[PDB]
């Protein structure tokens, strides 16, 4: 149950993807849920649709049963800030918000999706709130320059200009959230209200 | 172990949250999931509303779209072309879509309208049934007490209403009514308590589970009708998704011929974010 | 003297020119192109199907060229990533790569600084040695330790990213000295594939649709003057666009893809 | 080129029913009039479409926690009249002149508001008993409807709680007293 | 010896040859029921069983070529080194997509260095010499133009430009229009580079300063009389294959082709019939294998130990100002030829003042007379049977296909090479981390919630922040 850390790893997209495809990073696939519930370790979340397994060493060969966890949609691209908006599916915007631990930021951008999507009377506030998520983007946007707010770009200027210490990449990062955006996040956040509302509701 | 999406317990719960009615604490994973419940009917009026509630939402983006890719023609390029041109070439064919994104505007928008009224007719009444469920709940729960503290069986109190409302969870009375289907309740509020005979008691608590039976009934009939509603409501909306698709889809050929006029990657590469959705997501 | 044939030939001459030796036991003809090792590269088409990338695109969303019916539309999200698969290995030392990148590694650095002789007798015997049951690339270590560090190749290495993109970048370099043609790699062909295909393309200026993402990368950081370890093959997806809005597809293949 | 008033009287027309449209609208406009002339009679036409865009958000927009179980009054002067009390009571008015209040009853100074507080359903409640009060020193006359519409059109008295800056207050209490009692303040 | 080509007729011993002899081009005549097409194909074995691409040009009309050589490559494995450009195919039967893929894409406009101007003026074969001088003018316009505009050199954006007024437009009006919408300036540019041009029309017999209605006809009869061999030129090669010339990332180019020993079988519609449109396309090869060797080359590159024999079939009906003669540059490219033809009273018949220079620069001299031939050498002249490759025929006969990649787009590397630098320095001064405070009243509502509540699973502890939230406000 491990914290979230903004690793802008260069090469672990590469085999991280290439595992995605073969069945052993499946035939465990399977098994790694089951033993988890479909939970998501990190933030909270439970659902079945679109889950994916992170590893928590760093490093995407050993796929033992043990280092392996469950996280949902919003922590897995969050451990790839390398790139993220640009792999097909996933989104979001680097924002500069102390007050809150990215996992929860992560799990209170759920709720802010499922009174948004279903609305069940609380759309009004959800989106205030949100509002006030991505505005805070101007300001990492103001000390790292216009056009590096994407976290697709700031990934990029980093293992471009070469920083790999824990200590470098931390303080640099210190005091920033991965806020997952809703209008790239929409082929999700309505399959996954849809299916709710159809397994209760029939 | 038969879970809860947590985007269904999120909505699952905070349905019940306006209907003030939170009688289950633990339950909740295993009533409003139950197909045979009760808690289920009381909550398949207004989920089906959320369900259309994001089918007009989808729809209404391409209506937004819409107006858009409009707006824009009709602040710059309007008049410059004289007619007898290339310009009214197919303006003519514009100018009829400004038509006809005008009545679906004020149609569709008919739509939205009559779905507020749903809902508000909807909640307006099932929270009139559920906290009337409670009060009656009340009653009765004093009242089967006096029925139970006579027993020379000793049972307690909150300990027979965990044992009734399993016997609305573990069978339904909402749907299949009858004289018998409540014989199968009374057989099952006895068996989760111990023992209980009571032949005599067996009628001497059919009169006193009536204030149940009857509010319960109260949400058949006015299930009658919602659903008949929703249907309806939901099939004009599925509607509205399409037709506009076209109107969406007509104009940005339309207006792409034209000669001198365009509209660029900047502001459209803008407009096209809330329009990636899927489109098949009500059957 | 006597006279001779098409198959003879290639008997007779395969010692004085040793680059035709991993062919000369061997008759191609009757195999079937698309199955085996000497297999041709794959066409766009015949490509994005063995991947998987198609969808038949929906207009709104992807705004199709109005000329244009009874074709396709790939997906960017498998696509960046089957590209990306391909880049290779990081570069981390010319001693830790793979066995055979170390043999062609060594050869255009030979060949670098002029001293021709080197470069040659390793090619040459090193089909000799393939030909002849399994090849072994230590018969090139004398050249790789000389000059792992001359002026030119560090110039040429320390520039780039990943194992691909320098032994390609090694080779255009390593041919200003004369000619270093694609010919002389017939024993890479099925030892190695996304290789013998990276560098058969440096010198081109379109690649094959094997080796797509090393060569959107190598002109990549060939354009900036930087080494990039991210990956760039933004413009290799690109490519594949519109090299498959090109073929016209039939109706009835046309509606077994799904969007 | 501006556009000509026809051109803009359809795009205006076109963008009638949604909230996102109207203000898109008005934010294109104020955009091709500073990049290009930007005149101060290009700067009027600019406040009458934001007038336009507000008007519209104005008009399309009272849940009025539907979900929690009331309704959207559907006679669109009471919609529009109570997000009128909600918008400038919420966030433009804070004391425009504290407690001043005289709305007469046709030459009587005697039924006259109390000029209460303006908070939320506060100064809506004063008005409501002024209002009560006024139609005890006479009761609604009716006049006409247009929906659901009652009317005093040349009523006793228009300004309460007046000043430069108080159009927040005098529209709130328009709002509150024409929920039942309105002199007709109703146009398109 | 290194290349085979035959035993002698009479005795039985072989005759092959050398490298420095083979250097020096060959020359074959003889009729076409002789069967000099198997020659020409045989022979390319011999270039191909040690790796070297022969380049093979064909105005015969055979459609049944190369099927023979892609089943003689197939046989050696590099199957991959082979592009293949057909024009004997429609005449603009190809919109749009394609059934299946045709033929590859040539372009030698594209990659430019100011030696098409020896190209242009040879593909184009005072009148003869204002026409070099009209040209020549343009190209530095153009190819400039190219390095930075939104302009792709081809056989139609040079075409588009023959015309007077979009070319006077440049002078006059100093802006730049193309086949497109759009405005572009050259007054920035150097002025090396407008100069020809805008004195070209002064040169002409009138000018009308001001205007160009009056002075079109002033200079139309000029005009015309001299863009004219050019403008036929250009308009056959543009709209009779627009699937081969309308490319921007040619699949061959012959700097590479040669380079790097890839082999280019092209084939030409037809040579006794209509020359007059097929004699010029025979001629933007010829043009381009000759001005991109003697002066595009790109600090002594070594002699090849292969020749790369390029084989042209008909070199009576196309030709450049002197072929035969290859400059002091390319030496390292091991280079030859194999000139053919008809007859030799054809081959003198097929154009001016030609064939003593292919019957001065060759060594080896051909005769095909119907034993195969006889070798024309300086010292003694040798019958022989020629050399006889006989590919098997292949099932499938794939051309393949081909990407068109890029350098990435200038307007996002001058930005990626800018927040680098701003990245850059940020990260040096050591002042990395954000400090500032700023303070929203949602943000603190909505953290104000997530610490009061006690609820430990984080899903149910957020929506309990909304539900206090939204009942706040
Ligand atoms: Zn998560």
């Amino acid at each position: 149950r491990c914290e979230l850390k903004l690793i802008a790893s260069p090469g672990s997209w590469r085999l991280y993807s290439a595992r995605k495809i073969d069945e052993r990073f499946k035939s465990y696939e399977q098994k790694i849920f089951q033993r988890d519930r479909y939970t998501c370790q990190f933030c909270g979340f439970q659902a079945r649709l679109y889950q994916d397994i992170v590893n928590l060493d760093g490093d995407y060969t050993n796929n033992r049963l043990s280092n392996l966890v469950t996280a949902c949609c919003f922590c897995a691209q969050c451990f790839f800030v390398e790139s993220v908006g640009v792999g097909g599916y996933g989104g979001g915007t680097l924002i500069y918000l102390p007050e809150l631990t990215q996992a929860e930021l992560n799990s209170l951008c759920h709720v802010l999706f499922c009174a948004i999507t279903n609305d069940t009377g609380y759309k009004s506030s959800a989106q205030n709130i949100y509002r006030s998520f991505k505005f805070r983007s101007q300001i990492v946007e103001e000390k790292f320059g216009e056009g590096t707010s994407d976290p697709a770009i700031f990934g990029q200027l980093m293992i471009d200009s070469g920083v790999n210490s824990e200590e470098i990449r931390e303080k640099l990062f210190k005091n920033i959230r991965l806020l997952p955006s809703r209008a790239k996040f929409r082929k999700q956040i309505e399959k996954w209200a849809a299916s709710a509302l159809e397994e209760i509701a029939d | 172990s038969q879970w809860l999406s947590t985007y269904g317990t999120i909505t699952a719960e905070r349905i019940l949250g306006r209907y003030n009615i939170s009688l289950p604490q633990d339950e909740i994973l295993e009533a409003i999931n139950i197909p045979s419940s009760f808690y289920r009917h009381l909550l398949q009026i207004p989920l089906k509303n959320v369900l259309n509630g994001i089918v007009i939402q989808q729809a209404s983006d391409y209506h937004v779209y819409a107006q858009k890719l409009l707006i824009d023609y009709l602040l710059s390029g309007e008049s410059s072309k004289e007619p007898d041109s290339q310009g009214a070439g197919t303006r003519e064919s514009l100018e009829d879509e400004r038509q006809r994104l005008v009545q679906l505007g004020d149609e569709f928008h008919k739509l939205e309208l009559e779905q507020d009224n749903l809902i508000a007719s909807s909640q307006a009444s099932l929270m009139k049934i559920s906290i009337d469920w409670n009060t009656k709940l009340e009653t009765t729960l004093s009242k089967l007490n006096s029925l139970y503290k006579n027993t020379n069986s000793k049972i307690k109190k909150n300990a027979i209403r965990k044992a009734l409302i399993k016997a609305f969870i573990h069978c339904d009375l909402v749907k299949d009514q009858s004289q018998k289907n409540k014989y199968q309740l009374i057989d099952k509020l006895n068996q989760t308590l111990a023992v209980s005979v009571g032949a005599e008691l067996k009628e001497s608590i059919l009169t006193n589970l009536s204030e149940l039976f009857q509010i319960l009934e109260a949400l058949n009939t006015k299930l009658d009708e919602f659903t008949d509603r929703t249907n309806h409501l939901s099939q004009q909306a599925k509607s509205f998704r399409t037709q506009f698709y076209e109107v969406i889809l007509r104009i940005i050929e339309l207006i792409k011929l034209l000669p001198e006029y365009k509209i660029d990657p900047a502001q459209d590469a803008i407009n096209r974010e809330p329009l990636y959705f899927d489109r098949t997501i009500g059957e | 003297r006597k006279t001779y044939d098409m198959k003879s030939l290639r008997a007779q001459e395969q010692f004085n020119w040793p680059a035709i030796m991993p062919i000369v036991k061997e008759d191609l003809v009757s195999q079937d192109v698309n199955k085996g090792p000497w297999a041709m590269a794959l066409t766009p088409m015949e490509f994005a199907r063995k991947y998987n990338l198609l969808r038949k695109d929906d207009a709104l969303l992807d705004n199709p060229v109005p000329g244009e019916e009874m074709t396709a539309g790939i997906r960017r999200g498998d696509a960046k990533r089957v590209f990306t698969m391909q880049l290779g290995p990081y570069w981390d030392g010319f001693e830790r790569c793979s066995p055979q990148a170390y043999a062609l590694s060594a050869v255009f650095m030979a060949r670098m600084n002029r001293d021709r002789d080197a470069a040659n007798n390793i090619l040459k015997v090193l089909d000799k040695t393939f030909v002849d049951g399994k090849p072994d690339f230590s018969v090139a270590r004398p050249v790789m330790k000389k000059y792992q560090n001359s002026e030119l190749v560090q110039e040429v290495v320390a520039k780039h990213a990943y194992v691909l993109t320098v032994i390609a970048s090694l080779l255009e370099a390593a041919r200003e000295d004369g000619v270093v043609p694609s010919s002389e790699f017939l024993w890479l062909k099925p030892v190695d594939r996304r290789l013998w295909y990276m560098l058969n393309c440096v010198g081109r200026q379109t690649p094959y649709s094997e080796v797509a993402g090393p060569f959107a990368h190598w002109k990549a950081e060939k354009e900036m003057g930087r080494r990039s370890l991210v990956p760039m093959i933004d413009e290799a997806i690109r490519a594949l666009e519109i090299a498959v809005k090109e073929v016209r597809l039939t109706p009835r293949q046309m509606e077994e893809l799904e969007p | 080129t501006l556009p000509t008033r026809d051109a803009l009287l359809k795009a205006m027309q076109v963008g009638e029913t949604s909230i996102e449209a109207a203000e898109y609208m008005a934010t294109r406009f104020e955009q091709i009039l500073t990049k290009a002339k930007l005149l101060p009679e290009c700067n009027d036409m600019l406040e009458k479409i934001k007038e336009y865009a507000q008007f519209v958000k104005f008009k399309l927009l009272s849940s009025a926690q539907v979900w929690s179980g009331q309704e959207r009054p559907t006679s669109d002067y009471q919609n529009t009249q109570e997000n009128k009390a909600e918008f400038l009571a919420s966030h433009l008015e804070g004391l425009p002149s504290g407690l001043k209040l005289e709305v007469a009853i046709g030459d009587d100074a005697k039924i006259l508001r109390g000029f209460s507080s303006n908070g939320k359903m506060v100064e809506g409640d004063q008005l409501k008993t002024m209002d009560g009060l006024l139609e005890g020193w006479l009761a609604k006359n009716s006049l006409a409807i247009s929906g659901g519409a009652v009317v005093k059109i040349d009523n006793t008295g228009n300004q309460t709680k007046v000043d430069p800056q108080e159009i927040r207050q005098l529209i709130n209490d328009s709002e509150k007293g024409v929920a039942k009692y309105f002199a007709d303040k109703g146009v398109g | 010896g290194i290349t085979f080509f035959g035993n002698d007729r009479k005795t039985g011993e072989e005759l092959w040859f050398a490298n420095d002899d083979m250097r020096t081009h060959a020359l074959i005549f003889g009729s076409t029921g002789s069967g000099k097409t198997e020659t020409l194909v045989s022979l390319s074995y011999n270039a191909l069983v040690q790796g070297s691409g022969f380049i093979y040009v064909d105005g015969k009309g055979d459609n049944s070529l190369y099927a023979k050589v892609f089943s003689m490559v197939r046989s050696m494995g590099r199957e991959d080194d082979l592009l293949l450009i057909n024009f004997m195919t429609g005449a603009r039967d190809i919109v749009g997509p394609q059934e299946k893929r045709l033929s590859n894409t040539l372009n030698p406009f594209c990659q430019g260095s100011s030696s098409m101007l020896t190209q242009l003026v040879v593909s184009l074969m005072m009148w003869k010499g204002r026409a070099i001088a009209f040209v020549e003018a343009l190209m530095r316009l153009l190819v400039y133009m190219r390095d930075e505009g939104a302009i792709l050199l081809d056989a139609n954006t040079i075409r588009n430009y023959f015309d007077l007024q979009r070319l006077e437009s440049i002078v006059i009006d100093k802006v730049f229009p193309r086949d497109d919408q759009e405005s572009v300036n050259i007054e920035t540019i150097p002025k090396l580079v407008t100069d020809p041009l805008r004195n070209y029309l002064n040169t002409l017999p009138g000018y009308n300063k001001e205007k160009k209605g009056k002075q079109v006809s002033q200079v139309l009869e000029q005009h015309g009389f001299i863009t004219m061999q050019l403008v036929r030129s250009f308009s056959s090669l543009a709209d009779t294959y627009g699937h081969i010339i309308r490319t921007n990332l040619a699949e061959v180019d012959f700097k590479d082709v040669v380079l790097n020993r890839r082999i280019l079988v092209v084939l030409l519609p037809a040579l006794e019939k209509s020359p007059d449109e097929l004699s010029n396309l025979g001629k933007i090869i010829v043009s381009s294998l000759k001005a991109m060797m003697a002066a595009g080359l790109g600090r002594k590159p070594t002699n090849a130990p292969t020749p790369y024999m390029c084989i042209l079939d008909e070199y009576g009906y196309y030709a450049v100002q002197g072929f035969a003669v290859v400059p002091a540059q390319a030496r390292s490219l091991g280079f030859s030829a194999i000139f053919a033809g008809q007859d030799l009273p054809a081959f003198q018949k097929a154009s001016k003042e030609e064939a003593a220079s292919i019957g001065a620069n060759t060594n080896i001299k051909i005769c095909m007379k119907l034993g195969e031939a006889h070798i024309f050498f300086k010292s003694k002249i040798v019958r022989a049977r020629m050399f006889y490759a006989n590919p098997k025929p292949v099932k499938q006969l794939k051309i393949n296909q081909f990407l068109k990649v890029e350098p990435p787009p200038d307007d996002y590397l001058m930005k990626l090479q800018k927040q680098l630098a701003s990245f850059q320095s940020i990260l040096e001064s050591g002042d990395l981390s954000i400090n500032k405070a700023v303070e929203n009243e949602e943000i603190t509502l909505i953290s104000k919630a997530l610490k009061e509540s006690t609820i430990v699973e984080p899903i149910e502890r957020g929506v309990a922040a909304l539900i206090a939230f939204h009942g706040q406000n």
